[PDB]
This record gives C-alpha cells, structure tokens and sequence, in this order.
C-alpha cells in the first residue's frame, strides 16, 4: 500500500542516476573534442614559432 | 503541434470514463453501467472534473494507492465473486437507496451487494472466495455506518456489529459509528468504501454480524507494459497515432516536444 | 482466561492500544491465528511500560 513511494523513489534513483551518466558521457565527448583540438593547436603554434 | 483530439492508441481504444471517475467505475456506480463489461485499454481517459463517483458519501479508503495500481492494468474480466441470489439465502440482498439515483428511481451499485435483515434476523456471515482466476483479483466492499441506533436496529436487528475481513496479506476489523453527520447527497449515513488485491490462490474471507456491503462482482486483473491515465477534455475520434497526450496527440520523428 | 482482553504500551513517544480480533482466518504455516508484532526504539534515559 505504498505503490506511489515506490514508484517515487524509482523515479528518483533512475532520474538522478540517468543525469549523472547523461554528464559524465558528456564531459568525456566533450573533453575528447577539446583535447584533440588543443594538441593540434600545439602543433601548429610550433610551426609559427619556428615560422617567426 | 498536435491533432487536439483524444485518440486510439495502436489500434487499440482507451476507456473514457467520461462522467465516471475511478470510484465510480470500480464500484459499479448506475451511471457507469457501460464500463462494466470485459475489455481491454491502452489507457483510461478522465474527465478533470468527474461527479459519478461514490453516490453514497463514505471514505475511499486508499483510493490513489487504488489509481496508482490500476494505472498499471490493462484489462479486467468482471466475474460475480460472490452470487446475490445463491451466496446469500437468509439476507435480503434488494437493498437500494435514493443516493443513487438510476433513471430516476432508486438504485444502487452494481458490483456491491447491501445486506439487510431477513425475517427480522441478521444471521451470522462467513463467506470464503479462493482466487481461482490465477490473475490479480480486486475485491471490493463497504461497510455501513448509520446515523442514528434506530436505523441501525431496523437494517442490521442489532446495536453492537462488526466486519471482519482477513486474507493472507489483509487483515482488518470494521466498527460501524454511529454518530450524527452532516448530510452528504442526502443522506446522514456513511458507506466506507475498502479494497484489497488478491494475490493467485490466495483466499479472501468476509465475516460480519452487520453493516457489510458485500463484493457482488470482482475485477480480475491483467497488468501490462505500456499503460496510464490521462486526464483530458479532448473528444476520442478515430487515429491511429504512437504518441498521445491530455492535449492532442502526436505523429512525428522529432526528439522533443513541448506540449 | 478472558473474553476481553487488551495490550498497552506506552513510552514517552510511544502510546498505542492493542485489541485482540478474534475471526475465522486462512491457514499460514499451519495456524489460524496471528500474533501481531510491534517494535519501538526507546531514548537514553527513556521509561517503556508495559500493560496487559
Ligand atoms: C446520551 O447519549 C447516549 C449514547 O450516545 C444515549 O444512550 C442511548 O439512549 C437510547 C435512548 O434511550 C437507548 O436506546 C434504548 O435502548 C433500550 C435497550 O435496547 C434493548 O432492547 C432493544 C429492543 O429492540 C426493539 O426496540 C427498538 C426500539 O427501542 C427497535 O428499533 C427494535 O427493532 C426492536 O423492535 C434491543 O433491540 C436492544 O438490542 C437492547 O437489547 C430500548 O429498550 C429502548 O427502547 C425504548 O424506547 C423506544 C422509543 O425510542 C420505545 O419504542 C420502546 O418501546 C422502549 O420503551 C431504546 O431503544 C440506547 O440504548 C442508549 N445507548 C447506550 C449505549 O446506552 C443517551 O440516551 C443520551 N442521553 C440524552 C439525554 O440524550
Ligand atoms: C467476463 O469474463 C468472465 C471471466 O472472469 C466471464 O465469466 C466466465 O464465463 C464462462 C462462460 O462464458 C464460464 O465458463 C466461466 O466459469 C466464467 N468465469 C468466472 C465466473 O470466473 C464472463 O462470462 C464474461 N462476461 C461476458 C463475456 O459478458
Ligand atoms: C451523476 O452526475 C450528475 C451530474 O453531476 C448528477 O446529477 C447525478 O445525480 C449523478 N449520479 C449519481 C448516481 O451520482
């Protein structure tokens, strides 16, 4: 006789946890991107350097 | 965007309570007479503001605990748990009153059964239903609290009654209390209104020396995966859609929606 | 040895009333009859009193 607890605490474990996975895969993706961007930059901040 | 129009759901039709609420449907209520007839849903379309519930005033005891599983139910098949004319040969099962009016003349609900003296004796009661159906069964009864000792000693032919219902993962005492009451529809009395879902080859017993409003007819029960209940204002038509809201329903490919 | 009988238990949060139901029950485990159980957590320096 506590089916709407139930379904409440279900819905805050799976919404909280969903949420946290949905962040951490971004921050990765994101990063990733940031990452290999940042060591071509590197590269070529190497080239100008040598260039000047 | 959506249509604007309550729709069917894969083919399959949603029950429209329509004036109905999920009281009235479940007890059988006069005006919910076509409810009352072995079906299957994809969801369960309310009005916002219903008023065939409980014509009788009483307490629904856990009635959105009761919405909350019958959210998850798909279909029913409505079998008489315990007959009116078999089950019950030394009460007088006709018992109506004016709380529920079926075209305009005096009725009452069409899965309970009120019990009343019988040659001026109310018998000891002790009747035992096992869940055969193998499906979750929803029991459903009431127990009369009236407003004063005389109509009390007129239905029941005793002061001191009691409803004893046990089943193996229910048990509960009722005491009928009579006390004087605001008038509700009516009438000064209380029918409360009690349920219990009954597990498959689990045996339910009702035991009373009065006040019972006992199960007539019971709802066995079949969950399913994708189900709810939409509180709408949209008129149903024929459509065919995937996705359905209170609102409208939709038919697209998008990921979001605001609606 | 008693048609009425009752069970008190009272704390300083605690206090319920308990009634035997006598009625005609299904069989668990081989007995018709139930035996109800109750708990409570008392406070350092807290009476519990027992009635029956
Ligand atoms: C403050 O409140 C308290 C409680 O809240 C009040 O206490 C109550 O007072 C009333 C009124 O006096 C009492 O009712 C009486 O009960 C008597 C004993 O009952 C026994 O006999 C019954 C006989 O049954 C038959 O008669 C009744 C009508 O009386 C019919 O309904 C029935 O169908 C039968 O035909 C048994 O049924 C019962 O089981 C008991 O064994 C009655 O004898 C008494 O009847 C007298 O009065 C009638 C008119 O009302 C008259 O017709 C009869 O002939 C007879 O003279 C009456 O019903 C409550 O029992 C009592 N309750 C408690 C718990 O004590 C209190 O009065 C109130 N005080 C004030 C100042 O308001
Ligand atoms: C609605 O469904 C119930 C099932 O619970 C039907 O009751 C069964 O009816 C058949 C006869 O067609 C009997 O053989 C079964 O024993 C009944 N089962 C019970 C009472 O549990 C009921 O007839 C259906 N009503 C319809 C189709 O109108
Ligand atoms: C159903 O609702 C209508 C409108 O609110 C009301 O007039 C009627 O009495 C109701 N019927 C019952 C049985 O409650």
């Amino acid at each position: 006789l506590e089916k709407r607890m139930e379904n409440l605490n279900k819905k805050v474990d799976d919404g909280f946890l969903d949420i946290w996975t949905y962040n951490a895969e971004l921050l990765v993706l994101l990063e990733n991107e940031r990452t290999l961007d940042f060591h071509d930059s590197n590269v070529k901040n190497l080239y100008e350097k040598v260039k000047n | 965007s959506h249509n604007g129009k309550l729709c069917r759901l894969k083919g399959k039709a949603p029950l429209q309570l329509g004036n109905c609420n999920i009281a009235g449907w479940v007890l059988g209520n006069p005006e919910c007479e076509s409810l009352l007839s072995n079906r299957s849903w994809s969801y369960i379309a309310e009005t916002p503001n219903s008023e065939n519930g409980t014509c009788f005033p009483g307490d629904f005891a856990d009635y959105e605990e009761l919405r909350e599983q019958l959210s998850s139910v798909s279909s029913f098949e409505r079998f008489e748990i315990f007959p009116k004319e078999r089950s019950w040969p030394n009460h007088t099962t006709r018992g109506v009153t004016a709380a529920c009016p079926h075209a305009m003349k005096s009725s009452f609900y069409k899965n309970l059964v009120w019990l009343t003296e019988a040659n001026g004796s109310y018998p000891n009661l002790s009747r035992s239903y096992v869940n055969n159906q193998e499906k979750e069964v929803l029991v459903l009864w009431g127990v009369h609290h009236p407003s004063n000792i005389e109509d009390q000693r007129t239905l029941y032919r005793k002061d001191n009654a009691y409803v004893s219902v046990v089943s193996s993962n229910y048990n509960r005492r009722f005491t009928p209390e009579i006390a004087k009451r605001p008038k509700v529809r009516g009438q000064s009395g209380r029918i409360n209104y009690y349920w219990t879902l009954l597990e498959p080859g689990d045996t339910i017993i009702f035991e009373a020396t009065g006040n019972l409003i006992a199960p007539w007819y019971a709802f066995a029960l079949s969950r399913g995966p994708g189900s709810g209940i939409i509180t709408s204002n949209a008129p149903l038509d024929e459509c065919d859609t995937k996705c359905q809201t209170p609102q409208g329903a939709i038919n697209s490919s998008l990921p979001f929606q605001n609606i």
